[PDB]
């Protein structure tokens, strides 16, 4: 059971200007080895 | 079998569309989401796909291309190149908010669907490619996704299946045609919001230049509840080729605007009148209606009433359903006006790559205004239909069609209003 | 016009203007980078450009090539991005940059009171600044909140379903040092209708409810 | 036998390997479809729209340049859809275009005036006004005039793919997109005067040969260049007894289209 009265995503009331990429940092612990073409750029 | 109108709470499938409950990982487990999918990735892609098949299920990106076939042509073996899921969440086009309500209230859908559809791809991660103007949104599924990286729902065994799946999220810096497969994928991969022609089709060559399947937000956040609860059950929703539950958005000259998920092929009049209050004046004061988004023909109140709001319908009523973005005009519009400014929010969000739409769509938002202010001939509407018919068929990408088909619409269903503004005009001189 | 797309160097505006990222957001580049193949680092340019925004609220030319020489990549594959994209901001812009919405599904909804009650309040044009340096007011197309009409953008945030009483209320926080609640400032949270819930007013079934057998 | 694919054109049919292009197709028939962005020697890019033909029981057309070739398709290329496709084109090409033939060097020798004049339309719906774009100056070589510019690409996608400079581009979007870069900046490789011969609109032309004749009156000798070792092939235009420009050759197995800027 619940309120169903009120509003349960207050939090973006509190969103900083560096949120987004702290959480991307933070995820960077869980993430996989990305795949490799075979160069470090098609050299443009 | 008929009467396809209402639709219970128990059939909902985006329980928490309004922010009533929490949208963290305990709300979503409490409604039913992250349920089974270890059997859901355990079981053979293909009988994922047989599930998206038997289900019905067309996309919502505005196009009406049905997943199954579309996810099927991406269930190829490998030739030692990773494969890709890219979402679509840059809902730019006018009266479109499914997506925001999607992304900021129940991102763990989204998320599973993402998954889900990894394992039916044979994909290696999952780029969401979302608008930058939706910050908190994006951050709100950042969270999330952090969440079910801590509860090992994705990563290294995704809720303990041997497959490996990672969720990347993408902001886009504002453009609207970054919407189509093609731009969305360049953007990605740092160039132009440009689209690219087809073929080459994203399933052979796609972003990074790898297998690509490009998808809308409410696609996949339906597609686990899909293959949980069944195809035949999503199918039992609508008409035959067309079925499912639809996200609906009702804007403009309505006292009660909302978003909505109704049984498809409902007719519009209830659909309005129903959810919401119905139009401000009353059924006799509206004027016309866009039943999709900006993207598709006006219909006036002649049709909208027995109009059943799907794709079938709506073609035969010389429209689309696209989005299902309903935005209604009562007789207090200029409604050339609107049409115009239309023209001129395609004008700006054209890339430029391709003659027809990058010249076109400004000499018709020229024309527009000028029909606005009635400073032109009746013999230039013809002129602006054969413009339009130029444009139509003969761009890289949909917008152009987008930008002529309004147009067509105003002009064929309101063409003595134009001709009575000219003649006003010439009598003012 | 005012987006010219070229670019004149002056003694705001040169290279040798002085940027340079934070320590912070180096770490928050590396992250970023790594969220795509080792091979294509070319695709960072887009969230390190508005990162650089962000650190720097706008985005001079300096800003472009440091990116660039960050990346490795050609400076004008970076001036091509800036000048296609409009949340890229190549001009200093107001501590709260305001972005009125006047497409239809908006318009008809009376947005151009909104603009007009701004373009008072504030004693600027439609596309100017203030003396002050802290508003800039802008118009631009559908903001994903077609519903909750008429809106603005301020500053990442949005204020939906307004008027000129609340935008007004909203001046006179802006200008006092605080930041108002996003969201509408009608009775309704969101896209929910005015008059009552509709649609799901039951509570949900909760979890293996609907579930088919042999899954 | 050896992967070939049978393929018609307007019922004539000619066998072409796969990945071909209805445009080479096309081409092996005796046929020239229209171009303004393909250059047989560039990337490809769908953007003029004007190589637009209909395919036999195919409902809208294809991009030529950029469409493979399929079995058994029939492509036709004289028919009503293709025609009215390039009118359509042309309306939408010249509708910005300025009224300056008779100062464009690039006039008599222009690809737009004989592409409207062989498969476009003889009058002018628009009655708008036109916009403009202030000049470039990316050196003493090349003369930039941007009203001219039909954003075809070609500038771009020789300078990275063959001089390797990566220094142009497209600034902005929409109807407003501006070729060039975004700074100023002298544009001096050595392979830098041939954006002038790829460039179909006159929007970059030679500063030495600026206004100094016309291509009628050229008497056009084929030699060769000496500066390098390499034996560039060249033509050399003359006007009544004096050298007006140099002006490359074809040869594939030297200079495919290309000639140094000390050499022109
Ligand atoms: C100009 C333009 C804008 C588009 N914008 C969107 C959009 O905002 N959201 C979307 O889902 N599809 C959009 N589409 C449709 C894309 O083709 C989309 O990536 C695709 O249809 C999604 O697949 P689905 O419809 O099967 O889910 C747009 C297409 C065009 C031409
Ligand atoms: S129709 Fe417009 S937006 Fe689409 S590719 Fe052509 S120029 Fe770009
Ligand atoms: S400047 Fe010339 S070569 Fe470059 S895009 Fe324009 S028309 Fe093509
Ligand atoms: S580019 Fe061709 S059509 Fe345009 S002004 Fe020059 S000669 Fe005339
Ligand atoms: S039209 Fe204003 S937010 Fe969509
Ligand atoms: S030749 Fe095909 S689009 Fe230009």
């Amino acid at each position: 059971p619940t309120d169903t009265t009120t509003y349960k995503n207050l939090q973006h009331h509190d969103y900083n200007t560096y949120t987004f990429l702290d959480l991307n940092l933070d995820l960077s612990k869980f993430r996989l080895p990305q795949p490799s073409s075979g160069r470090e750029s098609p050299r443009h | 079998k008929t009467s396809f109108g209402s639709l219970k709470d128990e059939d909902r499938i985006f329980t928490n569309l309004y922010g009533r409950h929490d949208w963290r990982l305990k709300g979503a487990l409490r409604r039913g989401d992250w349920y089974k999918t270890k059997e859901i990735l355990l079981k053979g892609p293909d009988w994922i796909l047989g599930e998206m098949k038997t289900s019905g299920l067309r996309g919502r990106g505005g196009a009406g291309f049905p997943t199954g076939l579309k996810w099927s042509f991406m269930n190829k073996p490998s030739d030692g190149r990773p494969k890709y899921l890219v979402v679509n969440a840059d809902e730019g086009e006018p009266g479109t908010c499914k997506d925001r309500e999607i992304m900021r209230h129940d991102p763990h859908k989204l998320v599973e669907g993402c998954l889900v559809g990894g394992r039916a791809m044979g994909a290696r991660a999952a780029y969401i490619y979302i608008r930058g103007e939706f910050y908190n949104e994006a951050s709100n599924l950042q969270v999330a996704i952090r969440e079910a990286y801590e509860a090992g729902l994705i990563g290294k065994n995704a809720c303990g299946s041997d497959y490996d799946f990672d969720v990347f999220v993408v902001r886009g810096a504002g453009a609207y045609i970054c919407g189509e497969e093609t731009a969305l994928i360049e953007s990605i991969e740092g160039k132009q919001g440009k689209p690219r022609l087809k073929p080459p089709f994203p399933a052979d060559v796609g972003v990074f230049g790898c297998p690509t399947t490009v998808a809308n937000v409410e696609t996949v956040a339906v597609s686990p509840t899909i293959c949980r609860r069944g195809g035949t059950w999503f199918a039992g929703f609508g008409r035959e080729r067309n079925s499912g539950t639809k996200l609906f958005n009702i804007s403009g000259h309505v006292n009660h605007p909302c978003t909505v998920e109704e049984e498809m092929s409902v007719p519009l009049k209830e659909l309005i009148e129903k959810h919401a209050g119905g139009v401000t004046g009353g059924w006799d004061n509206l004027l016309a209606v866009i039943p999709g988004g900006s993207s598709t023909p006006l219909i006036p109140k002649s049709v909208c009433e027995t109009v059943l709001m799907d794709f079938d319908a709506l073609v035969q009523a010389q429209t689309g359903l696209g989005t299902a973005a309903v935005i209604v005009m009562d007789r207090s519009t200029d409604i050339v006006k609107a049409i115009a400014r239309l023209i001129e929010f395609y004008k700006h969000e054209s890339c430029g790559q391709c003659t027809p739409c990058r010249e076109g769509v400004d000499w018709m938002n020229k024309v527009m205004a000028r029909f606005v202010k009635g400073d032109a001939r009746p013999a230039e509407i013809d002129s602006l239909w054969e413009i339009s018919k130029q444009i139509e068929g003969h761009t890289i990408c949909a917008l152009g069609d987008g930008a002529a088909w309004p147009v067509q619409g105003l002009i064929r269903h309101f063409r003595p209003e134009l001709e009575d503004r000219m003649q006003r005009f010439a009598q003012q001189h | 016009g005012g987006a010219l797309f070229v670019h004149r160097d002056t003694p705001e505006n040169n290279p040798d203007t002085p940027f340079d990222f934070t320590p912070e957001n180096y770490k928050r580049i590396e992250a970023i980078v790594k969220n795509y193949p080792e091979g294509h680092q070319a695709a960072a340019v887009l969230p390190v450009l508005d990162l650089a925004q962000r650190q720097n609220g706008w985005l001079p030319i300096s800003a472009m090539n440091k990116v660039a020489e960050v990346l490795q990549v050609p400076p004008m594959r970076v001036y091509e991005v800036a000048t296609f994209y409009t949340m890229y901001n190549r001009k200093p812009v107001g501590k709260y940059h305001i972005q009125v919405c006047t497409t239809t599904p908006c318009m008809l909804r009376d947005s151009d009171s909104i603009l007009e009650t701004l373009q008072r309040k504030l004693g600027i044009k439609v596309g100017e600044t203030t003396p002050d340096k802290l508003f800039t007011l802008i118009e631009v197309e559908c903001l994903g909140a077609c519903v909750n009409a008429p809106m603005v953008q301020i500053n990442d945030n949005y204020y939906e379903d307004l008027t000129p009483k609340d935008i007004e209320e909203i001046i006179d926080e802006l200008k006092a040092g605080k930041v108002p609640k996003p969201g509408p400032r009608s009775g309704r949270f969101c896209c929910e209708p005015a008059g009552g819930l509709t649609s799901l007013t039951e509570p949900p079934k909760g979890p293996g409810f609907g579930v088919q057998a042999g899954l | 036998a050896s992967n070939l694919i049978e393929v018609f054109v307007d019922g004539q049919s000619v066998m072409v390997e796969p990945g071909t292009t209805v445009l080479q197709a096309c081409e092996k028939v005796g046929m020239q479809i229209p171009r303004f962005c393909y250059h047989e020697r560039l990337s490809v890019a769908g953007n003029c729209r004007m190589c637009l033909v209909e395919i036999e029981k195919a409902p809208k057309v294809v991009a030529a340049c950029a469409m493979p070739v399929m079995k058994g398709w029939n492509i036709l290329t004289n028919s009503e859809k293709s025609k009215k496709a390039r009118e359509g084109v042309m309306e939408f090409l010249l509708a910005n275009h300025p009224l300056d033939c008779p100062i464009c060097d690039q006039g008599g020798e222009c690809d737009l005036q004989d592409q409207s004049m062989m498969f476009g339309s003889d009058r002018s719906r628009f009655l708008e006004g036109k916009r403009a774009v202030e000049d470039k100056n990316i050196g003493p070589l090349v003369k930039t005039i941007m009203t001219r510019c039909i954003q075809c690409t070609r500038c771009i996608r020789f300078a990275s793919e063959i001089a390797g400079v990566d220094d142009l581009g497209t600034t902005g979007r929409g109807n407003d997109m501006q070729v060039g870069t975004y700074i100023e900046k002298m544009f001096m490789s050595e392979l830098s005067g041939n954006v002038i011969d790829i460039c179909p609109v006159g929007a970059l032309t030679s500063k030495p040969y600026a206004f100094t004749a016309r291509p009628w009156e050229t008497r056009k000798t084929e030699s060769i260049d000496v500066m390098d070792a390499v034996g560039s092939n060249i033509v050399v235009s003359t006007r009544t007894g004096e050298v007006m420009r140099i002006l490359p050759r074809m040869h594939e197995d030297i200079n495919e289209e290309w000639i140094s800027d000390k050499t022109r």
